């Protein structure tokens, strides 16, 4: 009914689009959806792992801010001090409210 | 038609109907209820504005 943010990984690129998305009830991607209807921007560029990520919205714009480092700690969250850098600085321009992760699953339940 | 104001720099792309009262509108533009979105009438017998 409003206009959504998507952010996909396929293991070789990044896709950003602001379509209009009817959603799962738990989206997810097969180890493959996305939905499209009358859009505006579209994008394409490029435990021991530790990435740190930062999100903004400000002004009609999507901040987002980045960092990554090797931790070889068990299950917490470092004690040092890193700062992260600037990655991208997308003009998006819509009401973000709500938010949502997707998973890499097996079980292709499309709801 | 809009419920409140905007932000800099956001669009409003929403084709739903707003409820000018207590009254629910449900796709029908009936009880003191009307449709968001109306047009402009470019007349070239006009003045200016
Ligand atoms: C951005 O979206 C939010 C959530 O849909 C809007 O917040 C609603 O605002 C109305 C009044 O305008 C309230 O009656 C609702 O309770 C709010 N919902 C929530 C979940 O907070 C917000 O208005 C939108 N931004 C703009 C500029 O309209
Ligand atoms: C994402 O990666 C797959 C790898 O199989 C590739 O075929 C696909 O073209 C990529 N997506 C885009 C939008 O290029
Ligand atoms: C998007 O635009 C097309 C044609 O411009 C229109 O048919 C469709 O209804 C629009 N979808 C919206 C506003 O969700």
């Amino acid at each position: 009914k409003t206009q959504s943010l998507l952010i996909v990984n396929n293991a070789t690129n990044v896709v950003i689009k602001v379509c209009e998305f009817q959603f799962c009830n738990d989206p997810f991607l097969g180890v493959v959806y996305s939905s499209a209807n009358n859009c505006t921007f579209e994008y394409v560029s490029q435990f021991k792992n530790l990435r740190e990520f930062v999100f903004k919205n400000i002004d009609g714009y999507f901040k987002i801010y980045s960092k990554h480092t090797p931790i070889n700690l068990v299950r917490d969250l470092p004690q040092g001090f890193s700062a992260l850098e600037p990655l991208v600085d997308l003009p998006i321009g819509i009401n973000i409210t709500r938010f949502q992760t997707l998973l890499a699953l097996h079980r292709s339940y499309l709801t | 038609f809009r419920k409140s104001n905007l932000k800099p720099f956001e669009r409003d792309i929403s084709t739903e109907i707003y409820q000018a009262g207590s009254t629910p509108c449900n796709g029908v533009e009936g009880f003191n209820c009307y449709f968001p979105l109306q047009s402009y009438g470019f007349q070239p017998t006009n003045g200016v504005g």
